[PDB]
Parts: C-alpha cells; sequence; structure tokens
C-alpha cells in the first residue's frame, strides 16, 4: 500500500519502474500488481493520460495467466481502469467478444462487473446500453463464462438493479434453463461401502438461485409467477445449501403474492413433505445427524411461515416434541 | 511389524483420489484383521499422519486469502 502511493507523487519516475519489476519477478508480480490498484484509484486522471496504453498491455498480456488470484488481481486493475475514458476503451472492449478465448471473456466480463456502484456514475447510459450482449448472448457455449455472467448478473441486480430491468425478459430463458441440474456433470468415486458424490456444476446452480433470491427486491411487478414457481418446486429436492435457500425463499414469499403460494400449497408441500420423511443412513457420524436435523427444523420452520387440510395433522410420537423447539 | 511393508501404500491410496475396487478393501480388511489377531501400529500410524500433515503445511504455507480458502476446504474434505 505504501509502494502503491508513494507510485502517485511522481508517475513518471515510478510507475514505469514497477512496471518493468512486475515483469522482472515472477514471483513478486502478485504485490506489484495490487500496488498498480491503488495508483489507478489514488493517481490523477489527467495526469495519468499518458501512461494507459503501457498498462492496458501489461494487463492483456498478463490476462492468461495459470494462478488464480493473479488473474482476479488483472480482472480488478482492468475493471478499475476502464472508468476512465469509457468512449475510448468500450468499443474495444465489445470487439474482444467476438473472437476471445475462454480466459479472455471471463476476465473482461469480471473486469466489468466492478464498474457498477450504488451511487449515480457518468457510465449510466454506456454502461446500460453495453450489458447487453454482455448478459444475453455470453451464456451458450462455456461453464465458467457462465457462472461469470451469472455472477455479474446478480451483482448489477444487487447494486442497480435499473440495468437490467428492460431486459429482464431477454434474460429470463438463460437464467430458467441454467437452474436445471446436469447429470453430465456429477463425478462419483466408490471405494467401498461409503459413497461420496462431487458435483462440478453445484456452483452455477448457487449463483442462479442466488440471483432469483435478489431479483425479489424491485422486479416481481414484472416477471410472472406461475412459470417463476415451477423451477423452485423442481429445486425444492435440491443440495443441502441449495435447500435451506429455497425454504428461506418460501418464507419470505409468504408475505408476497400469498395467492399464487396457497393456490399450489399442496405441490409445494409435497416434496417439503417427502424430505421430512426422511430417516437418517445407519452408522453415520454425528455430523450427518445434526445436518439432517438443522435441514429438519428448517423445514418446519418454512411450512410454519406457509401456514400463517392436505394431511397436515401427521404428528407422531416423536416429532411432537419437535415444534415447541421451533417456535 | 512383520508385513510393516504391505499396505504401507495403501495408506496412502485412501488418500489420493484414485478408484479402487471392493477386492483391494477385501483383502486389506482380512489383512488387518489377521494382523490385529501390539500398540507399535498406533504409534506408527500417528506418526505418518504428522509427517503428512507436516508435509502438506509445507507446501500450503505461501499462499494469501481468497486464494487458500478453496485449497483448505478441498484438504479437509479429503482428510
Amino acid at each position: 500500500y505504501a509502494l502503491g502511493s508513494i507510485s502517485v507523487g511522481n508517475l513518471p519516475e515510478y510507475l514505469p519502474f514497477v512496471l518493468q519489476e512486475i515483469t522482472s519477478q515472477p514471483k513478486r508480480q502478485y504485490l506489484l500488481l495490487h500496488s498498480l490498484k491503488e495508483i489507478i484509484s489514488s493517481a490523477s486522471v489527467v495526469g495519468l493520460k499518458p501512461y494507459v496504453e503501457n498498462i492496458w498491455a501489461l494487463l492483456l498480456k498478463h490476462c492468461e495467466c495459470a494462478e488464480e488470484g493473479t488473474r482476479n488481481v488483472v480482472a480488478e486493475c482492468l475493471g478499475k481502469l476502464t472508468l476512465i475514458d469509457p468512449e475510448t476503451l468500450l468499443p474495444r472492449l465489445k470487439g474482444y467478444l467476438i473472437s476471445g478465448s475462454s480466459y479472455a471473456r471471463s476476465s473482461v466480463v469480471t473486469a466489468v462487473k466492478f464498474t457498477i456502484s450504488d451511487h449515480p456514475q457518468p457510465i449510466d447510459p454506456l454502461l446500460k446500453n453495453c450489458i447487453g450482449d454482455f448478459l444475453k448472448t455470453l451464456e451458450d457455449p462455456d461453464l465458467n463464462v457462465r457462472r461469470v455472467a451469472l455472477v455479474t448478473f446478480n451483482s448489477a441486480a444487487h447494486n442497480k438493479p435499473s440495468l437490467i430491468r428492460d431486459l429482464l425478459d431477454t434474460v429470463l430463458p438463460h437464467l430458467y434453463n441454467e437452474t436445471k441440474v446436469r447429470k453430465e456433470l456429477i463425478r462419483e468415486v466408490e471405494m467401498g461401502p461409503f459413497k461420496h458424490t462431487v458435483d462440478d456444476g453445484l456452483d452455477i446452480r448457487k449463483a442462479a438461485f442466488e440471483c432469483m433470491y435478489t431479483l425479489l427486491d424491485s422486479c416481481l411487478d414484472r416477471l410472472d409467477i406461475f412459470e417463476f414457481l415451477n423451477h423452485v418446486e423442481d429445486g425444492l429436492k435440491d443440495h443441502y445449501d441449495i435447500k435451506m435457500l429455497t425454504f428461506l425463499m418460501l418464507v419470505r414469499l409468504s408475505t408476497l403474492c400469498p395467492s399464487a403460494v396457497l393456490q399450489r400449497l399442496d405441490r409445494l408441500v409435497e416434496p417439503l413433505r417427502a424430505t421430512c420423511t426422511t430417516k437418517v443412513k445407519a452408522n453415520s457420524v454425528k455430523q450427518e445427524f445434526e445436518k439432517q436435523d438443522e435441514l429438519k427444523r428448517s423445514a418446519m420452520r418454512a411450512v410454519a411461515a406457509l401456514l400463517t387440510s392436505p394431511l397436515m395433522s401427521e404428528f407422531q410420537s416423536q416429532i411432537s416434541s419437535n415444534p415447541e423447539l421451533a417456535a | 511389524d512383520q508385513i510393516w511393508d504391505d499396505l504401507r501404500a495403501g495408506i496412502q491410496q485412501v488418500y489420493t483420489r484414485q478408484s479402487m475396487a471392493k477386492s483391494r478393501y477385501m483383502e486389506l480388511y482380512t489383512h488387518v484383521y489377521n494382523y490385529c489377531t501390539g500398540l507399535e501400529l498406533y504409534k506408527r500410524l500417528k506418526e505418518f499422519l504428522k509427517n503428512y500433515l507436516t508435509n502438506l503445511l509445507k507446501d500450503g504455507e505461501d499462499l494469501m486469502d481468497e486464494s487458500v480458502l478453496k485449497f483448505y476446504t478441498q484438504q479437509w474434505e479429503d482428510y
């Protein structure tokens, strides 16, 4: 931080030194890059005008790196630098999306993610016009590209939802498709009675669910309800984290459009009842017992919130002692 | 101690992410049953585990935040 702050003082004497030092040593650039992050956020733009092409070239050259942290650092640096002279950089960024590689596309989409800010900015119309093709025609080909696009969409919705206000319907089909589970991306290794399943696509599903939840702020008046709750109904039977997220979604939906929820309560709760009627696997560690216990408590809380008669009276000898712990 | 070499590499096989058939699991169980039917084995296993953790730490000492959380997560899951 001290080096980055000092570099602002005499840009002509400090900026080139760090620029060449970054390429000189490979085991230290990871720190030096961070210092550069301060310059663009601390140096005068008018004084920074001359030293832009060199920084852009260095960032593009270092964009494709094996280290993930270095990739993140260069992406953040590019995003911060994109703030200045947008009229000169935005067309170039648009061009890179026509023939760029997967890593380059991921880096460029991550760079523009940080450009969004809660307060008004002069890049409002420019970003609004540019984000169209970024969000629409960049979720088909790749998996990492899909994940980064979903993350950027969620970040935009959380901070500034006006940009995705006129194109929400244009992207709804892709978001809905991304929620479906794929059994080609689920690997399993078995070496005895125990079993463990590893999923390479669970990250995208979590991002899609988070985006759907955050979309409830000021967009329910536009998106339809019937086409929206079908995917949630399908996703009730999903991973534990997604299960809790969906339960919390249902709890929040109790006070919003209760008529739609009541019109399908039966099928909403049927998977929930099936899950609650589950039993812990015999000869299992206490971790699984606790995990299933929290899942059951969350399910009970969800049904209690929704209630505020499809065989709702199912209080057996043991379960009867659970509700007093929830309320 | 006589068959200390036997099953030795096996201790690593569970740690390495490689598919192993149930026949090998049965064979290892049979060897363990035969050996059991002797506290030095416990100490040897503890020392081997400590050495493995030390070796893992040796590599996991040059990573900063936002780049070591995932590595720690996968290592904990594997362990």
